[PDB]
């Protein structure tokens, strides 16, 4: 399974941007979706995840600020930022996960729960 | 040609103990549930106890659980009975009893083969 | 047009194969619930799941946990291809009038069309299944029966084709009440689990809501299924009516007497509902194919 993140560029503080995320080959409308980002110099960070029945969660840095969706007839999902501020310039990562992996809803926000990981896509926020 | 002979039978006391045997010819033991029935002057026969075939389940009339304990000896071909606290209620002809099956029944007309019957007394 | 021959043959399998390796437990269940009517009895002789099915296994023989499944694989090829095989259509009538009802009352009602129907075509087989099931050479009153095709005809026989449906009414009470409950509480559970964040919404807290589904539908089934086992097993005339054998249960046995056999009767619902599900899936798709 191959994920191509998209919609990253840079955006001035306090505008808003669109990600998508494309799944190719073997991919499952049951699969778990999950965004990451990780600024320069700093470990990747949990951003969203959206469960295969479509329940979406969202990183307490994030909540309210973003809006994760999911097109089941095109496998693709969507993350709306609004509100942007600098200090979420990083780059942002779409993952995969087979279903029955997350028991408790802090199992989304752990990396190692995820099977497939796209190449991720730039964000930039200046100040 | 099958044969079972009850003995052990006699008159005791209220609150005496006493063993009553069942011996075995023609037929392997250990293929039948061996069964106690009691019959007092003037009543058809009553359930007392019932062993099957291996000796790990066992049943007894409400009048004498706790009192009596039935066992067997499959090696020796012979069916046991063990009668203890004895009551005047329990004079009455005992009888052995072989069903067909491994597990017992507590129906009479169950059984296969039924001994001669050996009597118990005991006196108010 | 296969499919749906696929889908009835492949419900009717995976039940049997599921009835199979629940039976024992489903002989226990029923046992439990008639020890409380025997009549006379000094004291119990079955108690817990393991001890009953021990019990019989040591006094009775292995053979007699099994004593009435010919007519549970019966009940499986007739009513439980039925019940399970025929869901996805009933389901796909109502979602085509999806106006009428929401998601939950088109399940709800597509359970309880198919059950009702299963239900009434099952009736002579649980008749059978549960006078074969309960009978003993060592309790109560004398067995008289050897075996399914032997019940069948002396119940006829005796009783006539009507009898064979003895206890139709607390059946379908029965599984009204376990299709309604199951349904109800899964969604409330599932909904109460996601919505407060206390589990993830993936396979793990469906899972679990579905066991709590279960057993909630398990309890509410059980008085019913304590005086459906009774009425059903006793010979005519010893209950006058179906609230008269409910009314005697809870007027000499007391309240608690209506759980008897609760817990063989959940860890069968379960097992047989989780092995049914699984082999009806990998079969019908492996038949699909
Ligand atoms: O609507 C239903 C009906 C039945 N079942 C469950 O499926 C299993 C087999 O379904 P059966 O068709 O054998 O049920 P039964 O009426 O004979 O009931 P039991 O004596 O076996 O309990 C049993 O465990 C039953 O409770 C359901 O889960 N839902």
């Amino acid at each position: 399974v191959q994920l191509v993140e998209s919609g990253g560029g840079l955006v001035q503080a306090g505008g808003s941007l669109r990600l998508s995320c494309a799944p190719s080959g073997r991919t499952s409308s049951t699969y778990t979706m999950g965004w990451f980002r990780q600024a320069p110099g700093k470990e990747r960070e949990f951003v969203a995840a959206i469960s295969w029945t479509g329940t979406p969660y969202y990183a307490d840095s994030v909540k309210g600020r973003f809006t994760i969706s999911r097109d089941n007839a095109k496998n693709t999902v969507y993350l709306q930022m609004n509100s942007l501020k600098p200090e979420d310039t990083a780059v942002y990562y779409c993952a995969a996960a087979r279903p029955g992996l997350f028991i408790f809803v802090s199992d989304y926000a752990r990396t190692a729960k995820y099977d497939y990981w796209g190449q991720g896509t730039q964000v930039t926020v200046p100040p | 040609q099958v044969q079972l002979v009850e003995s052990g039978g006699g008159l005791v006391q209220a609150g005496d103990s006493l063993r009553l045997s069942c011996a075995a010819s023609g037929l392997t033991l250990k293929n039948y549930a061996m069964g106690w029935f009691r019959q007092a002057p003037g009543k058809e026969h009553e359930f007392v106890a019932v062993i099957s075939w291996s000796g790990s389940g066992t049943s007894y009339a409400d009048s004498v659980e706790g009192r009596f304990t039935i066992s067997r000896d499959n090696a020796k071909n012979t069916a046991f009975l063990q009668m203890s606290s004895l009551k005047p209620e329990d004079t009455a002809v005992y009888y052995c009893a072989a069903r067909d099956g491994g597990y017992g029944s507590r129906w009479p007309d169950e059984y296969t083969y039924w001994g001669q019957g050996t009597q118990v007394t005991v006196p108010p | 047009h296969p499919t749906l021959g696929v889908q009835l043959f492949s419900a009717g399998i995976a039940a049997c194969l599921a009835d199979v390796i629940t039976f024992p437990l489903d002989t226990a269940k029923v046992r439990l619930q008639v020890q409380g009517e025997c009549p006379t009895s000094s004291v119990i002789r079955y108690k817990g799941v393991l001890g009953t099915i021990t019990a019989v296994v040591k006094t009775e023989g292995r053979m007699k946990l099994y004593s009435g499944l010919p007519a549970g694989l019966q009940r499986q090829i007739s009513s439980a291809s039925l019940r399970i095989g025929l869901y996805d259509t009933v389901q796909e009538f109502l979602t085509a009038g999806k106006e009428t009802a929401p998601s939950l009352g088109s399940k709800i009602l597509a359970g309880l069309t198919t059950g009702g129907v299963a239900v009434f075509i099952g009736q002579p087989t649980e008749v059978v299944k549960v006078r074969l099931q309960a009978q003993s050479h060592l309790h109560g009153i004398k067995p008289r029966y050897t075996g399914t095709y032997n019940a069948y005809r002396i119940i006829a026989t005796t009783e006539g084709l009507t009898g064979l449906w003895k206890g139709t009414t607390p059946n379908l009470m029965r599984s009204v009440i376990i299709n309604c409950t199951e349904l109800v509480t899964y969604d409330l559970m599932k909904e109460a689990f996601v919505k407060n964040n206390i589990l993830a919404d993936d396979v793990p807290c469906h899972l679990v809501s579905a066991l709590i589904a279960g057993f909630c539908a398990t309890a509410m089934s059980s008085p019913v299924d304590v005086v459906k086992t009774r009425f059903i097993n006793s010979p005519p005339g010893q209950y006058k009516s179906v609230p008269n054998c409910a009314m005697k249960v809870f007027t000499n046995e007391g309240p608690t007497a209506f759980f008897k056999g609760l817990v063989p009767s959940f860890l069968r619902l379960g097992s047989w509902n989780v092995i049914m599900f699984v082999c009806f899936e990998q079969l019908k798709r492996e038949l699909s194919k």
